């Protein structure tokens, strides 16, 4: 098979910067390389076909070069709408093979999270469960720590954190933290604290409530 | 206008087989190649194989021979993908694609995708819980617990409220999926104006609406 | 060994609008004239083209055929030198150096390609004549701003079926394999010619490789033309389909898909001939390598 090694795995580019993705094939494929752009919830979109051929409608900031084994895909100047996964696809011989993909993220200014905590709803407590939810919204960069405290004591077990993808409007990230307990144990404690520590502010952002 | 319409999501038991469909319009599949592509999380894209509906000849990627069978019906302009001996590593979105032309072998048009879930877990409807503030701006929440399988569709005010909305990827905690969503509006908007969480789970044919009310308590 | 068919030589005019092939119908425009006979049969207004095709178009093909036959003596002259230059046995029976016979080959090669152009110059002027007649004849369609496009899109449906009958990807696979083998053999011959002292056989290989390069170039030219026709006509099939157009646009419509399809058929003919030519040259090269390595004793 023609192995297709796409490089690098991930990129963080600021607005207006040039994007360079390389793609190395294990066999000579002339210029039968194609570049697809994949966004969450949508099928792949072909941007450049064999012979560095820009597809109709694709903006001119997209281009490609290479003949033989070494190929390059370039975004002349980065836009926010270009945040996506990119794949090369060799069309020279069967079987068709894709590159592993490049995850391209936008490099924006740092932004602190907006934190809010939510006690269990009345409906869930009636069903015998108790989830405490904390939302950490619109922060950058993506790395963030969340710490749960029950009556001041740190709690590690029973926590689930889900990260959202980079927002297309403001390029920030958001994270959901959920601490699930039994209703019996939830009623045995008074205060529930959600502590968010991000690179932006050295001291944590603390939101809490008391079960009253 | 070229359009490719695939069949709906599938939940299959491990070791069983599934057959996906893809109906074409705007072109005759007899004149092109139909392709199937596997899109798995963290696995990028993977070519499965192709068929020439004019004579029925097929070609497969080596990892899919003896596990995938592609067929086509020209009278209905439909291409089919059968996957047998399914394992959990075959849980993916499966795309149907058309080649550019006889002299353009790359993928030109795609279908919307078909989710195949390979698992023995039973279908379970979600519980939907409204999350009001703790009792400037106000953030509201919605919690969707204990459902299977993916996907669930969550909208705010049936979708007319999308600004300031953050729906988070579902996580699988012991058999069942949990999903949450947050919406942020100006304090003069809520609770003056009504805000409702709408959750749909087609696999269980359930539709739930939960209006977020201020806590009493 | 021997090459007994040199149909692969062709030439274009100075303006590079016309390409002359030794295969009938020698010009791609004849295929367009044949395609316009189909378009005209679906319009009652312009079915007087039945008389134009049987007089002017039929005569052009015969005149092109007679023009090609005029160069038969020059063709045999080139074919003669080719059989001496690729056969070390026949070459040693004469006393002229390899450089001298190679010059004679280039002179006789270009005198022959020059003949197929020179004797076909008047047939070229007639092609432009017949095109303008077809343009003027299309004016008699009983429309102006609402000319129906059903015939135009009906032919596109036919052409997609015709495209699928050509195994394009096999042609592309074969040209890339033999191009790779040809380029590999060229670099190989320049290394081993330092090791093995056999000037005659080495030069016979180099001459055949020179001919292979020419044939590969012609194959690549026609494969690209065929690919362009298929891609463009298929794009029209996937595109927006207006039901009515102006009359001058419908003229361009017929001229557009007609020229595309004429190039597709003209290219299909040449690629089928060049495929055979290239495979026969490859066997000669490897035959000559056998003689180079088979008598080391
Ligand atoms: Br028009």
């Amino acid at each position: 098979e023609t192995t297709v090694t796409q490089s690098p795995a991930s990129l963080s580019m600021a607005l207006g910067e040039k994007v360079t993705i390389r793609c190395i094939t294990s066999t000579d494929i002339d210029d039968d390389l194609n570049w697809y752009q994949l966004k969450p919830g949508e099928p792949p979109k072909l941007l450049i076909s064999e012979g560095n051929t820009l597809r109709p409608g694709v903006p001119s900031r997209f281009s490609s070069s290479g003949y033989g084994t070494d190929f390059v895909f370039t975004i002349e100047n980065m836009l926010s709408e270009d945040v996506a996964d990119y794949y090369c696809l060799q069309s020279d011989n069967l079987p068709l093979t894709f590159g592993a993909g490049t995850k391209l993220e936008l490099k924006r200014a740092d932004a602190a999270p907006t934190v809010s905590i939510f006690p269990p709803s009345s409906e869930q407590l009636t069903s015998g469960g108790a989830s405490v939810v904390c939302f950490l919204n619109n922060f950058y960069p993506k790395d963030i720590n969340v710490k749960w405290k029950i009556d001041g004591s740190e709690r590690q077990n029973g926590v689930l954190n889900s990260w959202t993808d980079q927002d297309s409007k403001d390029s920030t990230y958001s994270m959901s933290s959920t601490l699930t307990l039994t209703k019996d144990e939830y009623e045995r404690h008074n205060s529930y604290t959600c502590e968010a520590t991000h690179k932006t502010s050295t001291s944590p952002i603390v939101k809490s409530f008391n079960r009253n | 206008e070229v359009q490719l319409q695939q069949s709906g999501a599938e939940l299959v038991k491990p070791g069983a087989s599934v057959k996906l469909s893809c109906t074409a319009s705007g072109f005759n599949i007899k004149d092109h190649f139909m392709h199937w592509v596997k899109q798995r999380t963290a696995q990028g894209l993977e070519w499965i194989g192709r068929i020439d509906p004019e004579d029925g000849e097929t070609k497969y990627a080596p990892k899919f021979q003896g596990t995938a069978t592609i067929t086509a019906d020209t009278s209905s302009n439909t291409a089919y993908l059968q996957l047998s001996s399914l394992t959990s590593e075959d849980t993916a979105v499966y795309y149907c694609a058309r080649s550019g032309s006889v002299s353009s072998p790359w993928f030109a048009y795609w279908g919307q995708g078909t989710l195949v879930t390979v698992s023995a877990a039973k279908t379970t409807a979600p519980s939907v819980y409204p999350l009001a503030p703790v009792c400037s701006s106000v953030t509201l929440g919605c919690l969707v617990k204990g459902y299977f399988p993916e996907p669930v569709t969550l909208t705010w005010n049936s979708g007319s409220l999308s600004s300031g909305v953050h729906t988070f990827p579902a996580v699988l905690q012991s058999d069942l999926y949990t999903l949450s969503s947050s919406v942020t509006v100006t304090s003069s908007t809520w609770p003056s104006q009504s805000i409702t969480c709408n959750v749909a789970h087609p696999a269980s044919s359930t539709k739930v609406d939960k209006k977020i009310e201020p806590r009493g308590p | 060994n021997t090459t007994d068919n040199i149909d692969y030589f062709d030439i274009s005019d100075e303006s590079n609008y016309y390409l002359i092939s030794q295969l009938r119908p020698h010009f791609s425009n004849i295929y367009f004239f044949d395609e316009f006979k189909r378009y005209a049969s679906y319009h009652t207004e312009i079915k007087r083209y039945e008389d134009i095709h049987k007089t002017k178009v039929n005569s052009l093909l015969n005149e092109a055929s007679r023009a090609i036959g005029i160069c038969n003596r020059a063709k045999n002259t080139v074919k003669g030198l080719i059989n001496i230059l690729e056969n070390p046995q026949k070459f040693k029976t004469q006393r002229e150096s390899y450089d001298v016979k190679l010059r004679q080959y280039e002179e006789k090669k270009e005198a022959f390609r020059g003949c197929l152009l020179n004797k076909n110059r008047k047939n070229l002027d007639q092609i432009k004549k017949i095109n303008n007649e077809i343009r003027d004849l299309l004016e008699k369609l009983k429309c102006s701003q609402d000319c129906q496009t059903n015939v135009y899109f009906d032919m596109i449906k036919i052409y997609l079926v015709d495209f699928k009958k050509m195994p394009y990807e096999n042609y592309d696979t074969f040209i890339k394999q033999y191009k790779n083998s040809y380029l590999s053999g060229v670099d190989m011959i320049r290394k081993i010619e330092k090791q093995i002292d056999n000037p005659v056989t080495i030069n016979a290989i180099k001459f055949t490789q020179k001919e292979m390069g020419y044939i590969i170039d012609r194959f690549e030219y026609h494969l690209q033309k065929v690919k362009h026709s298929i891609d463009q006509v298929t794009a029209l099939s996937d595109g927006v389909k207006p039901k009515q157009v102006t009359k001058n646009r419908l003229k361009e419509y017929y001229f557009n898909i007609g020229n595309y399809y004429s190039i597709f058929k003209f290219g299909k003919d040449s690629l089928n001939m060049l495929n055979k030519a290239l495979i026969h040259k490859e066997k000669i090269v490897h035959n000559l390598l056998g003689e180079l390595f088979g008598h080391l004793e």
